[PDB]
């Protein structure tokens, strides 16, 4: 089996969540198995980023509904040629 | 004698009924991972790929 192996032969992007969920399933039984629901949730989150996309949708909706200015250290986009300039 | 023989037959039939119910229940009992999947490599927890093994990727 190639499960857990990344494109470079190491551990794939979501290996940690999957391994913690597998630890959970190994320690519990069929009756207790639902106790492992959070771990599996985290695993699926890593796979698909669904809650993260929802949270970003919420933040962006509130952002585009604001005319007041933002005063925080910002993000700046630069050309690849300008990596390290100035 | 007729009553004794019939009672012995009925006892054997009840024994068969008990055995059938017992096998029905046992077949539905959940088995250990070693007995159901793998008896030598019995740890379900994977290790993944070994090439770029990153300190901190292991999580219990």
């Amino acid at each position: 089996t190639a499960a857990g192996i990344s494109l470079t032969g190491g551990r794939n992007r979501c290996f940690s969540e999957w391994q913690s969920f597998m630890h959970c399933t190994a320690k519990t039984d069929a009756k207790s198995r639902a106790q492992c629901l959070p771990n599996f949730e985290d695993y699926m989150e890593c796979l698909h980023h669904t809650k993260e996309k929802a949270r970003l949708r919420e933040i962006e909706s509130v952002l585009k509904q604001k005319k007041e200015g933002l005063e925080a250290p910002p993000v700046k986009v630069i050309p690849v040629k300008a990596i390290g300039l100035v | 004698d007729i009553l004794n023989e019939e009672a012995k037959i009925v006892q054997a039939l009840n024994n068969q009924r008990e055995l059938t119910i017992k096998m029905h229940e046992l077949k539905r009992e959940e088995k250990d991972y070693a007995h159901s999947y793998s008896p030598l490599f019995s740890d379900p927890v994977p290790q993944g790929g070994s090439i770029g093994k990153a300190p901190g990727s292991s999580r219990e």
